């Protein structure tokens, strides 16, 4: 029980996880989830927020998708987008089928580069496994304020 | 061919009952 | 039992339809198409086809679930190194059902132009191991530098040039290269080690050993040698342009070129002219070494030596556990028996009618702690009815696994008198102190002792392979883990040596635990100093999981051990 | 049901367990197919066999437990199977054969292994008092009796004929078990009832490399029997002349 290592920074074995194939070309389509509270049970869920199918889709206050627009960006956007990006944890190929797998394999990355300290760990674990609700269950839901998520 | 071991003898055969039992403790006695 | 499709069940709007392949249908890439009278035809989607091990008519088939698992499906292997009487078990990731491996192996076997041969499994596994002996023979480059991340990077670097080369330290290699491709295309294969092998006698029984007057040798050593172990490719498949009898395992072997698959069987009963390669590899494991004085004056005098066994400790990977499995006796009978005297016979008559008052005797252990110390014994009996003067050389050198001298390390000069008829026992200490430089990475030493008196021309020679030793990585894990929870792994090491280990990694991977691998920076460990270390992470994959970790410091690198865990699925709730 | 644990068809096997075959179904050999699924190596017909009630006890007409079938074989998966299950790892059969016995007559080193870590007696003697050091060197398997020397098993252990493992080995001109034996504490003076000592034993075989391998070792010649019989006259009764020179070369 005496010793918890130092994590190495070492690349002189990241050329033998780089694979041959190469990916297919794909359309993508995005979906913008926020960390969310209802009025019913007070229960923390993620929600959707936005889409990308073509255009930008925003979703209101009434569960309804919003008019088609292009995507904007505001300046402090891209700003710290960059910044956050500069020190990412990036998990390229994973091997995971499961939403709980690719969150215990991401938590597990971002105490290895010290992201988030290991007693966060559990309160974002139990974060990203929410449900994951939708558009069309935000009536049945009876509504939806924005949350923040608290160590308790 | 692949029809022979429908029949009971070379069902037997297969089975190898003789590779259950305990078949000797060979000593060869050296004297005669 | 040929190509078919029958509609099984059907709505209104699809129909759901079962399609067979024929059992002999040639493997690869496959693009199905549906054609509609009246209508072009219309690509449905591409599969891939593969040999089937679970089907009785296939020539791969196996009829056991649990050697289909072990020589199919685990990708996590173990090469068994070291020598014959010191094995050394490294886990190894075959890696066949990685993405790319499957279009890797496809890639090189499009190189032969004979598809409609792809149907056969010997052509298949002759014409991969001809090519990847050839990429073998291209890529692996003279003499870290020998980390191994398993098949699947070597195989990478072999077909596209990019990544980390293999050198000529680890040859052996290709062999678990060549498991690997025969694995992802459906081919039961396994690694096989044999310790004490004679390579490059070109079907000669007898192996020529030179050592100079101090026990040592000079040159870089001769084209016929005795490696201190040599891996091989064994594959599962029928063979049924062979007389019958000859279904089961069959060696790849390689000849410098073109490819060859021998029956296990063939080698054992010594069936020289059943294939090409019989001959060599029966002389790989029959030969018999004999031992040359090389003399300053140039003379060059026969020696008693003591009997050099070859073929020893055939080894490979057990079935459904991490456990070792001997199969020498698929491939010799055993030494001195009536069956080993009529194969031996049968074989020299073939190949002709085709064409002293000193005993030495050697111990020594079977490994040498790293740093370490370690005691032998020479015993030397006088059958003669004078007393006698003799002179007693012994010699350390370090040798490679492929039986090429690395560094003369150690020389020793004894000059004894032994009355008549009395044996004597000399313990001498084998010290790594004593060496003149530190013996090369991934070498063995090899133990001379030269026994010479007077002037009777003859000479009492032994020797001994011995292996190093490095200290024991201890993993501590649980037996049974819960997929998606927390689970941690104690790792322990203690510094046996005689100086700090410095600039410490510990590194830590396995397939469906790790997302790749972890690189850690631990203490610097003081002498007598043990180092403990835990890591937390979590399994995301049910089943028979593996743990490996591997820890470099300035006294010794990639020292890797290894510890497996069964992960199961978390219990059912609401 | 026997059929499909001989060739593991699972599928047909599970079949005819859910519509009332007998798992246990002992015919007058006592072959049941827990019997021949250990004997052929069918891991997963052993545990399905296991899970739906077959007896691990169960002896065959020579008393051939399930685990002898395996160890026979040298199936150490399912030799450790039947162990966590409850087998004896110290049944006999009717020559008093344990599945050690079994292991190092078949050359089967891992079982060996796996028996000895599962607490099986090193020594222990069949009818004929044959330790399982016996039959290694009976076999000549070199490598069974390298594990079973470096377990503790007794080098000089007397059979019915008070042969030692060494004598044996002599008889059968197995010299590198001879070797094992001679470097693990073997002595190399022992007689049996006879007053055969190896130089006997393999002087009358005439195995010329036991015979010079002895000789160099330091055994003398002039050892006689119960008869005053020296290894030189074993080597002139059967007539073999390379054996006798040698002897004479040296001090006979």
């Amino acid at each position: 029980q005496m010793e918890e290592p130092a994590a190495h920074d070492t690349e002189a074995t990241a050329t033998d996880y780089h694979t041959t194939s190469h990916p297919g070309t794909h359309k993508v389509y995005v979906e913008l989830q926020e960390l969310v509270m209802d009025e019913k049970n007070q229960e923390l869920r993620w929600m959707e927020a936005a889409r990308w199918v073509q255009l930008e889709e925003n979703l209101g206050e009434n569960g309804a998708w919003g008019r088609p627009h292009l995507s904007h960006l505001t300046f402090w956007s891209l700003l710290e987008l960059r910044r956050v990006f500069t020190k990412g944890t990036v998990l390229l190929d994973l091997q995971e089928t499961s939403l709980a797998g690719v969150a215990n394999q991401l938590l597990d990355r971002f105490i290895f580069e010290d992201q988030i300290r290991p007693q966060d760990r559990e309160e974002l674990l139990r974060a990203l496994l929410l449900k994951h609700s939708h558009a069309g269950e935000l009536e049945a839901l009876g509504g939806v304020k924005p949350a923040v998520l608290t160590r308790s | 061919e692949e029809l022979q071991d429908d029949y009971e003898d070379m069902m037997e055969e297969n089975l190898e009952q003789e590779e259950y039992e305990d078949p000797d403790i060979p000593e060869s006695q050296m004297e005669e | 039992k040929w190509w078919s499709a029958v509609v099984e069940e059907r709505d209104a709007q699809s129909w759901t339809i079962s399609v067979t392949t024929p059992a002999d249908a040639v493997i690869g890439h496959y693009s199905l198409l549906l054609q509609v009278s009246g209508r072009k035809q219309l690509l449905l989607g591409q599969f891939t086809l593969l040999f089937n091990p679970w089907n009785r008519e296939d020539a791969v088939f196996l009829k056991n679930e649990a050697q289909r698992m072990e020589y199919l499906l685990n990708q996590n292997g173990l090469i068994y190194l070291g020598t014959a009487d010191c094995i050394q078990a490294e886990s190894w990731d075959f890696g066949q059902f990685e993405g790319d491996v499957i279009d890797l192996s496809l890639r090189l076997l499009s190189k032969d132009k004979q598809v409609e041969k792809w149907s056969q499994p010997v052509h298949v596994a002759r014409v991969l191991g001809a090519l990847l002996h050839f990429l073998k023979e291209q890529r692996v480059l003279p003499t870290l530098l020998n980390k191994r991340r398993g098949s699947v990077p070597i195989l990478r670097q072999w077909l596209t040039g990019r990544g980390r080369p293999v050198y000529d330290g680890q040859a052996w290699v290709l062999a678990a290269v060549a498991c690997t491709v025969l694995r992802c295309l459906g081919i039961p294969a396994r690694v096989v080690t044999t310790f004490a092998s004679a390579q490059g006698t070109g079907g000669r029984l007898l192996i020529d050993e030179y050592y100079n007057e101090e026990g040592l040798q000079n040159g870089e050593g001769q084209r016929g040698r005795i490696w201190i172990f040599q891996t091989s490719t064994e594959c599962w498949m029928t063979r049924p342009a062979l007389p019958q009898g000859y279904d089961g395992w069959q060696i790849l072997h390689p000849s410098a070129g073109s490819c060859d698959l021998v029956p296990v069987r063939a080698v054992k009963e010594g069936t020289l002219g059943l294939t090409p390669a019989v001959s060599d590899l029966f002389a790989a494991i029959n030969a018999s070494c004999v031992v040359w004085k090389c003399c300053e004056d140039g003379t060059l005098e026969l020696t008693d030596s003591n009997t050099k066994y070859v073929g020893n400790n055939i080894s490979t990977k057990g079935v459904g556990s991490d456990r070792c499995e001997d199969i020498t006796q698929n491939y010799k009978y055993p030494e001195g028996s009536l069956q080993e005297k009529e194969v031996l016979e049968r074989v020299e008559k073939e190949k002709m009618e085709r064409e002293s008052p000193l005993y030495l005797l050697l111990k020594a252990p079977s490994s040498l702690p790293l740093r370490g110390d370690a005691q032998i014994s020479v015993t030397l009996v006088n059958h003669s009815e004078q007393e006698k003067a003799v002179q007693l050389a012994i010699g350390v050198q370090a040798v490679h696994y492929n039986g090429v001298l690395a560094a003369k390390l150690w020389r020793k000069k004894l000059h004894l008198t032994l009355s008549a008829n009395l044996e004597k026992i000399i313990t001498i200490g084998l010290f790594f102190s004593n060496f003149e430089r530190n013996p090369p990475e991934n070498t063995f030493l090899r133990l001379t002792a030269m026994a010479t008196h007077s002037e009777s021309n003859l000479s009492c020679f032994a020797q001994e392979d011995i292996a190093i030793c490095r200290p024991h990585l201890a993993i501590k894990m649980p037996e049974k883990a819960e997929q998606y929870q927390p689970l941690t792994a104690s790792v322990s090491l203690q510094n046996s040596l005689d100086a700090p280990m410095e600039d410490c990694v510990i590194s830590i991977l396995g397939r469906g635990l790790i997302h790749r691998e972890r690189s850690y920076r631990f203490r610097s460990v003081w002498p007598e100093n043990t180092m403990c270390a835990k890591f937390q992470f979590t399994p995301t994959h049910v089943g028979l999981q593996r743990l490996t970790v591997e820890v470099d410091c300035n006294m010794f690198q990639n020292l890797t051990n290894y510890k497996s865990v069964t992960v199961v699925a978390p219990e059912l709730s609401a | 049901l026997h059929i499909a644990a001989h060739y593991e068809n699972l599928n047909v096997a599970q079949l005819l367990l859910n519509r009332g075959a007998s798992v246990n179904f002992t015919p007058q050999n006592g072959i049941t197919p827990l019997h021949i699924a250990s004997r052929r190596g069918n891991v997963i017909m052993v545990r399905l066999l296991l899970d739906r009630g077959a007896q691990i006890e169960t002896k065959t007409k020579d008393e051939l437990t399930p685990l002898h079938c395996a160890a026979r074989n040298g199936h150490v998966r399912i030799s450790e199977i039947l162990l966590d299950h409850g087998a004896p790892i110290q049944a006999k059969t009717k020559n008093g054969l344990s599945p050690i016995h079994m292991a190092a007559q078949g050359d089967h080193l891992d079982c060996v292994r796996l028996l000895l870590q599962y607490d099986a007696e090193i020594d222990d003697i069949t009818l004929d008092h044959l330790t399982p050091l016996h039959v290694a060197a009976h076999c000549g398997h070199h490598r069974v009796a390298k594990v079973l020397l470096d377990k503790g098993a007794k080098p000089n252990s007397r059979a019915l004929n008070g042969f030692t493992p060494l004598h044996i080995a002599c008889k059968k001109n197995h010299v590198r078990v001879m070797e094992l034996l001679l470097k693990t504490g073997a002595s190399i003076d022992a007689v049996t009832e006879s007053g055969l000592t190896p130089l006997h034993v393999a002087s009358f075989m005439g195995h010329l490399p036991i015979v010079k391998n002895l000789l160099q070792r330091g055994a003398s010649p002039n050892v006689s029997n119960v008869k005053v019989e020296t290894p030189l006259h074993m080597a002139a009764r059967a007539g073999h002349t390379e054996v006798a020179k040698y002897l004479l070369q040296n001090k006979a």
